[PDB]
C-alpha cells in the first residue's frame, strides 16, 4: 500500500535546548510571553497539517 | 480489779455517715453546646473557602506554565 516517506537523519538535527524541567518551569512565564509568535505558528501548523513531517522548520 | 475495759463507741456519738446517692449535674445546657458546634463549623467552612480559592488560583498558574512549555 505504498512506502512511508520519512525525513533523513540529517534533516532532524538542530541546536538542542538542554536545560532540565525545573529551569524551564522557572522561566516558563517569561518564555511564553516572549517567544509566543513562533510557538503559536508551530502549533497552528501542527494542528492544521495533522502530520509532524510538515512542520519541521 | 480496775474498771471494765471493752471495745465501745466514744462518749456522745460517732460522726454521721453519708449513704445517699451523690451525682452532681455538672454540665452546660444543650443550646450552648449546639451553638459552639455550629460556630466551629461555620468558622471552618469560611477558612476552607479562602484556602480552596487560593489553591484554585495556584493550580491555574501551574497549568499556564505547562501551556507555555508545551510547544
Amino acid at each position: 500500500p505504498g512506502i512511508v516517506e520519512l525525513p533523513t537523519l540529517e534533516d532532524l538535527k538542530v541546536q538542542e535546548v538542554k536545560v532540565s524541567s525545573s529551569v524551564l518551569k522557572a522561566a516558563a512565564h517569561h518564555y511564553g510571553a516572549q517567544c509566543d509568535k513562533p510557538n503559536k505558528e508551530f502549533m497552528l501548523c501542527r494542528w492544521e497539517e495533522k502530520d509532524p513531517r510538515r512542520c519541521l522548520e | 480489779a480496775s474498771k471494765v475495759k471493752q471495745d465501745m463507741p466514744p462518749p456522745g456519738g460517732y460522726g454521721p455517715i453519708d449513704y445517699k446517692r451523690n451525682l452532681p449535674r455538672r454540665g452546660l445546657s444543650g443550646y450552648s453546646m449546639f451553638a459552639v458546634g455550629i460556630g466551629t463549623l461555620l468558622f471552618g467552612y469560611w477558612s476552607m473557602m479562602k484556602w480552596n480559592r487560593e489553591r484554585r488560583r495556584l493550580q491555574i498558574e501551574d497549568f499556564e506554565a505547562r501551556i507555555a512549555l508545551m510547544p
